[PDB]
């Protein structure tokens, strides 16, 4: 549920995301600042220290795949539940991943954004892209309820 | 914290110094637009865009926290009083810690783009857990 | 989301739960063991030590009738986000609870089944009792999301 | 803890004594068909019901839980090998800390009816809270 005005620029503020970057920057930033998600991701290598993770080739190419599920999440924020029905059982079914870490990942491309885009990342920008990434987080933590 | 976590924190706000009050004010104003639930909390308040009251209250938290930085070997002994303020006086919801610590992570990162390095984002989130943890420590 | 054994074990015994007591209880521990609580519940009077909290007849009285919510939650078990839709809307809207509360008082009223019950709560009854108040803690929280 | 915490936790696992080693068992048990997530933790053990592995894993949580008790004034010290298992080489989530506290809580509320007060009841979560925060404390 975004307003008009939210909903503009939310879309405003995303055309300008460098997609390349930011999906393994929010991936990266994860693994490091909550170490415990590691475990999830032993396939992809050498996690031993924060040089090693966002230098990480696996990394940097699954991060695109997260943002690229981000931005189809916001093309349909009327049906998100849909959206990410197979992601959903992925997640809760296969991997078994505990929902407060969504949330996490949610709070950590907050801080990417604010990172790149830095004073254009105003407060209330903020409250709608928080509006965004709980709905994300309770739309793939569905298959657990 | 570890010895290279005290190192991350000192560095990091050294270099916000003056612009420190101002810093926690965006934060207060970042959470009261984001979790509408935290205003509650301030009914005596003037929660409006540039309020008076929250840019006075905004150096406070800051003052505080610069002291925990400066007694980060003894906090608990830095922050006693403030656990009793917001835990015996106020029954603050310890999930409305993690909401500042993360919109005072948005702002030190909105202006600092350059100390804000993945593993100084490690350091301060360790820190204001910290500080968490204190404050909560009565409950 | 409940087996036929299930839903057999958690209806047989909800059938012998005190309904005079059982929810004062569960709500005067909820007050006791997270006291931040007791801030939304100032009207109720005295509140100030753990001997006032139960002996409390304010929240006696409004015991039975969370306790009565949950009978009500029992029997739609199908369709939980349409029998609390408004009582989502007072807590969420009006009341401002954190939805994480909802957790806790679900997971006290699980403590409270088994100091009375004793031997009769065995693991796999305990097991069909969480999901059911995991689905009422997310149907209360649903104006939020 | 305050005074009357470490009272009413000493009072509460007095009475629980030669048990501990079982009611640890059954705690584990409840976790396990409660919250099945936590299995992925325990790929290598036979987790059916009467499982030789899930009595001998409940007689090491129940003798870790007493020490504890003995040392609450040392507890990050007392613990700091269970930290560094459990944090560093295990990485265990700490969203499971507080699902294994509750299955322990469930257990001792059906075998203790006397001894489980409003009073010791908040007096053993503030217990299983401080154990939790130390066998976190790496992270
Ligand atoms: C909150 C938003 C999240 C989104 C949008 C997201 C999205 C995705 C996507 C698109 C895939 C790839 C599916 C495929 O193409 O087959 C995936 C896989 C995966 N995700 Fe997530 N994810 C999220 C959160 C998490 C979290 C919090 C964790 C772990 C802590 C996690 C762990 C994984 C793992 C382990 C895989 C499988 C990768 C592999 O081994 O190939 N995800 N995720
Ligand atoms: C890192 C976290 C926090 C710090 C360092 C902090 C620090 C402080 C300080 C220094 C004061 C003023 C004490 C004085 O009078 O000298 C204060 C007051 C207060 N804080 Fe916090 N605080 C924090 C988090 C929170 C949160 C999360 C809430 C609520 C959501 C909160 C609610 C309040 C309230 C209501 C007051 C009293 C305002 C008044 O009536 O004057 N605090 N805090
Ligand atoms: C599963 C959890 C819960 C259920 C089933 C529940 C159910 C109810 C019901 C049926 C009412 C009465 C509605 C009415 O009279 O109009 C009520 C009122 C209320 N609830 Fe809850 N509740 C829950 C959790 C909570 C929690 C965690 C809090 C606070 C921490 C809370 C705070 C209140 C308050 C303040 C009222 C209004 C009391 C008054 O009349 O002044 N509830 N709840
Ligand atoms: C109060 C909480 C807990 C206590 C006191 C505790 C205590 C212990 C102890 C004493 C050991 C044996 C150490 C050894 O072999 O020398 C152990 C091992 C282990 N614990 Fe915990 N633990 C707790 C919570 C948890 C939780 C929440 C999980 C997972 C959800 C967990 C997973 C494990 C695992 C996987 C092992 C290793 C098993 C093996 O390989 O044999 N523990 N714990």
């Amino acid at each position: 549920h975004l307003t008009p005005e939210e909903k503009s620029a939310v879309t405003a503020l995303w055309g300008k995301v460098n997609v390349d970057e930011v999906g393994g920057e929010a991936l990266g930033r994860l693994l490091v600042v909550y170490p415990w998600t590691q475990r999830f991701f032993e396939s992809f290598g050498d996690l031993s220290t924060p040089d090693a993770v966002m230098g990480n080739p696996k990394v940097k190419a699954h991060g695109k795949k997260v943002l690229g599920a981000f931005s189809d999440g916001l093309a349909h924020l009327d049906n998100l539940k849909g959206t990410f029905a197979t992601l959903s059982e992925l997640h809760c079914d296969k991997l078994h991943v505990d929902p407060e870490n969504f949330r996490l990942l949610g709070n950590v491309l907050v801080c990417v954004l604010a990172h790149h885009f830095g004073k254009e990342f105003t407060p209330p920008v903020q409250a709608a892209y928080q509006k965004v990434v709980a709905g994300v987080a309770n739309a793939l933590a569905h298959k657990y309820h | 914290l570890s010895p290279a976590d005290k190192t991350n924190v000192k560095a990091a706000w050294g270099k916000v110094g003056a612009h420190a009050g101002e810093y926690g004010a965006e934060a207060l104003e970042r959470m009261f637009l984001s979790f509408p639930t935290t205003k509650t909390y301030f009914p005596h308040f003037d929660l409006s865009h540039g309020s008076a009251q929250v840019k006075g209250h905004g150096k406070k938290v800051a003052d505080a926290l610069t002291n925990a930085v400066a007694h980060v070997d003894d906090m608990p002994n830095a922050l006693s009083a403030l656990s009793d303020l917001h835990a015996h006086k106020l029954r603050v919801d310890p999930v409305n810690f993690k909401l500042l610590s993360h919109c005072l992570l948005v702002t030190l990162a909105a202006h600092l783009p350059a100390e804000f390095t993945p593993a100084v984002h490690a350091s301060l989130d360790k820190f204001l857990a910290s500080v968490s943890t204190v404050l909560t420590s009565k409950y």
